[PDB]
């Protein structure tokens, strides 16, 4: 709730650097990511409607064990708010904050052999809006920096010439391109009528407008009751005990 | 939500009364003959205060 | 009881007079002294402006800008603006105000 | 065993998947509304010898006073509009509509967005297969009303069967003469020129004597929930300016002589609830865009 | 000689010969008139906002107050309409409507009840009859526009009769390749593409050579005396819905696939021009449940 | 060689030279405005329970107040539209309005006289000529739908050439089985239901295999400038209605079924800007003459 209000650059890459990898991933098996299923939609129709489940919802979905499945758990979380079911990341990388997981090489983490294309693909992102497409671009972008394929950023984003004309316009290394940088990334925001929507996707960002106003005002003393007396998570201090698996 | 009759029986609509002959009625009060065969100020007076 | 007439009124010269005069002050806001249009920006985004008479930091741009940065500039009405509440992350990034006199 | 299908009914590509929501909803009720306006205004500033009502209407659509010299296209709001239109076709349109654009656009107006208060008759007959037997040639030809040529050379009379699907309402059929029709497991009736038929019902066999061909034409009528401000008279001209301006020219797509063909089609694919509703807000995409344009062309 | 003719004049069922007097055409022509104050009241609450001039405009056809968790159906109004719409269909269609309810719902408005105020143009062409020699084969398809396919199997010219009735004001031929047309007892005129026609000049007899088949195609246009509110769009939206509904679902009756075909084939019969007036009646009532319909919907 | 060509595309007759200057223009903008004026006077006077509106409507309408034991013809202006109406059809019907009359019914209202500001989707489908080898027949019939009826009895696969003029904005082709379409001097593409083309493209080749008779529907839109005030349902009213009140017989003049056939058919002939020009006029005219015929029969 509190990724999709960023509506800069700037925000986003702050909230990013604050959040660690616990929030980005999620504990809840779910169900299957694509499958043709129907759903009761009562408001409009008495039949089933039809429908494909996806990574998109904001619902937890089961995800693979591996750098594909971590990247495609972070994504989700930014351009939907809700991540996906990776068992045993690990206290190493959940300690650690979601731009070190994308920008940096102290993570243990090897992005290298990472395919744009296929990313794309299993996130969806045909369904996806204006907002969504350009915040998946900015992770590619710091991915690709990060490892130094910039080139197969620019053969993926020439393949996608849609994608090409919202591409950002920022450099990962250079700061002057991030302070001066104008795009409009919010999903959610303060303006709707307490109305459902027919697809997935749409009823459950909905759900998100709906909730913003009121987490608005109630976040504040509940989250402080809390960690009142609560050590920071992010990059705590710890032996260094073992990555396994990755 | 409510109705109500509109007072004196004038229609908005029209902006004068229900009746649309009522200016040939009042001149044919006045140029009439009542409640005598002769002349008499009876048609003349009721037109006036009608008027 | 006139109200709805149907009945021909000659255009003297004096109504044809204040019609024209009327008419560009609508068109030509800018001569007297009221625009529907302004944008606020921080002062470290450089927007184009109007060069020609030598002022620093001229207030004053041919057109407001389509788009700034590559991106196009947000547009604001004024009562939107007014009833907002989240002003501080708005202003942060600039937009334009219209909607209002 | 032959196959016989309507046109029409074949490979109905995907529908765009955005701008589908309750705020765009809403922008493309505002921007009916004020089409409707701008047009009604151009007739009065025609009608009253002043150009003050139509200043009006254009500045409050396109947030910008006319001028002489400069063209007339609408501004922001044209662009936007004609920008989903391209969206809703496909679902390959780039869709490059800010999500801040269309909110502050929706605001200009208040409208519910509700596309669901009212319902319209589309007129398109669906035949979704038609069986014939050896030795006979079927023939279907149009959308709106449709006619089955049916002819028999073999040595008896033939069963033919009909399948107009589950989704449309009635079905009236009108032969050339008399012929006898009934449903699956069913005894025959005496010959009949007229049979009013429900799709739900299932397959028709039609008998088909040997001689002369049988003609029979079809009509159908089926329901589809539209907004309260859905005009048939003007979707339909919209749908035809948005082809003719290259709206619809995106790759892999299929293209239909009318919006009542292109519902019923995206109707009748796998899954075809999962499409109406886009497929109506377009109408009503469109029925803006045809007043805009007429009142102001490019 | 093997004869032809269209599908849709065949055996006109007799309509209903009730509310046809001067309360029950004022009763329907209220309710046309209360019926489309529905539907922009309801566009009035949509652009406002505010439910007052919908809940207003439905307490005048409904004579009640709107309330939830009741289904607004339109009350008696709505009833007594859908039921005379009924028996002016057709002759079995019962007759349950208490004169005492027209005689109250058509005090709600003052209004005429004239239906003849205006006419109206309808495009429904009759062909009543095609004959054709033994060696020759005629097929005739539609209702908005008919064409009638010719082949000529024989050695010789064949000549081939059109009758299209004494109701149409004109009727226009049009043909795939130039074709010879004249009335009985007349010169044939050199071969041309299009002829206008009087019907009531008489039967045409057309040349038929031997090859390929001749195609013609056939618009006809007839004037009907309508109601000035009369307005064709509408009537048809609502003769699908009161198909669509059942309400036309009555034992020995014909279906039509619009009014147009319902009005003509009803005018090409016996005491036609009786007919005519009763379905002109049920016409500007199936334009009052149309737009009931739609400001009321159901799904 | 066999040529095919629509049977409404054949021979256009000339159109009427007169009252087509400002003046006029204006005459026929005001006939327009003041009829719609007068239909709704007769409305509201019903719902009103009042005879005023219609009063007033009719005084300026025919310059006289409307009494009883009166046929309520329409005045001079009923007379001068309807004369008018002749002259445009035929360049040999008289004009016998004199002009000082028509500038003085131009009076009567302040529009503008301007009849090309909007545009007009019409729907009729021009095909020229259809070319087709020997051993094979072509039928063509239908106006707003043509169906193109085609038989190969030869021994081999033949091409038909297709030529849909220039004037037409898209046509629409759909087949009742898949067929195989493309311009001259391209390649073939593979069997499809449907097919878009801009007609000025130039002819298109079909492949018309031996086996059974393909039926092709076709359906084109093409756009011509017209008044804002212009509309296409009353057009047509209009036009059924002077043919059937024999406006428009005259010697050496083809008649057509809709104003959708004559506007085309006067577009594709030689000289076709300036006769759409008073073809559009006429159109007006008639949309006026229907609302006055319809509020006053005679």
């Amino acid at each position: 709730m509190d990724v999709l209000s960023k509506g800069s650059l700037k925000e986003l890459l702050a909230h990013l650097e604050k959040t660690p990898l616990e929030e980005a991933i999620s504990y809840r098996i779910g169900t299957v990511p694509y499958q043709n299923v129907l759903i009761s939609r009562n408001e409009y129709y008495n039949q089933l409607y039809p429908d494909t489940t996806s990574l998109i919802d904001g619902v937890s979905r089961e995800g693979q064990r591996n750098v594909n499945g971590l990247i495609m758990s972070i994504i989700s979380y930014v351009v939907s708010g809700s991540g996906h079911y990776i068992p045993n990341i690990g206290f190493m990388l959940l300690r650690r904050s979601i731009l070190d997981i994308l920008t940096k090489h102290d993570t243990g983490l090897v992005t290298n052999n990472l395919n744009y294309g296929i990313i794309a693909r299993n996130l969806t992102v045909s369904k996806m809006n204006c907002e969504q497409r350009k915040r998946m671009l900015i992770c590619f972008k710091l991915l690709a920096y990060k490892d130094g394929n910039q080139n197969d950023y620019e053969i993926y984003l020439n393949q996608n010439i849609p994608l090409k004309q919202i591409a950002p316009n920022f450099i990962p290394g250079d700061m002057r391109t991030v302070i001066h940088n104008q795009d409009q990334l919010a999903i959610v925001g303060i303006p709707l009528t307490q109305s459902t929507e027919l697809s997935i996707r749409d009823d459950n960002a909905k759900s998100y407008k709906l909730g913003y106003v009121d987490w608005y005002n109630s976040n504040s003393f509940l989250r402080e009751r809390s960690e009142f007396n609560l050590i920071r998570l992010k990059d705590r201090d710890t032996k260094y005990g073992k990555l396994n698996g990755w | 939500v409510g109705r109500y009759y509109n007072p004196f029986n004038i229609d908005p609509l029209t902006k004068k009364h229900v009746e649309d002959r009522l200016e040939e009625f009042i001149n044919q009060v006045q140029v009439g003959r009542f409640r005598n065969a002769s002349g008499n100020a009876v048609g003349t007076t009721l037109a006036a205060f009608l008027r | 009881k006139l109200v709805g007439h149907n009945y021909p009124v000659y255009v003297e010269p004096v109504v044809n007079i204040m019609n024209f005069i009327s008419a560009r002050f609508v068109a030509d806001s800018s001569y007297f002294g009221y625009t529907n249009e302004i944008m606020i920006m921080p002062n470290h985004i450089n927007v184009p402006v109007d060069d020609r008479f030598g002022f620093r930091d001229s207030p004053f741009c041919t057109s407001l800008p389509r788009t700034i940065m590559g991106n196009d500039v947000r547009r604001i009405s004024y009562n939107v603006f007014s009833m907002m509440e989240d002003i501080d992350d708005v202003i942060s990034e600039g937009f334009i105000l219209y909607d209002a006199y | 065993a032959n196959r016989a299908t309507s046109a029409f009914l074949d490979n109905p590509h995907p529908v765009g998947v955005n701008y589908v929501d309750e705020g765009s909803r809403q922008f493309v009720a505002v921007a009916e509304l004020l089409a409707s306006k701008l047009i009604d205004s151009s007739r009065e500033s025609d009608e009253s010898n002043s150009d003050v009502p139509f200043v009006q209407a254009y500045s409050k659509f396109a947030d910008d006073n006319p001028r002489h010299l400069r063209v007339k296209t609408g501004g922001k709001m044209a662009n936007a509009l004609t920008n989903v239109i391209r969206s809703y076709y496909s679902i390959n349109a780039p869709a490059i509509v800010p999500q801040v654009e269309i909110d502050r656009l929706a605001s200009k107006a208040t409208v519910s967005g509700d596309m669901y208060n009212s319902y319209a008759i589309f007129n398109s007959v669906p035949i979704v297969e038609v069986l014939s037997p050896a030795r006979t040639t079927v023939s279907i030809v149009g959308s709106d009303r449709a006619d089955v040529t049916m002819l028999n050379t073999g040595a008896g009379a033939a069963n033919i069967t009909f399948n107009f699907g589950q989704i449309a309402e009635t079905v009236i059929l009108k032969g050339s003469v008399p012929f006898q029709l009934a449903r699956l497991n069913q005894p025959m009736p005496a010959a009949r020129f007229t049979y009013k038929l429900r799709p739900l019902d299932g397959p028709f066999i039609v008998v088909l004597p040997v001689g002369n061909p049988l003609v029979i034409s079809a009509t159908a009528a089926t329901r589809i929930q539209v907004p309260l401000a859905f005009n048939k008279a003007l979707v339909e001209s919209g749908f035809q300016t948005a082809m003719n301006d290259g709206l619809f020219d995106i790759q892999n797509v299929n293209y239909y002589s009318s919006f009542d063909e292109f519902i019923i089609s995206q109707y009748h694919a796998q899954d075809g609830i999962n499409r109406v509703s886009t497929c109506v807000i377009l109408g009503l995409a469109l029925q803006a865009y045809d007043q805009m344009r007429r009142a102001l062309p490019v």
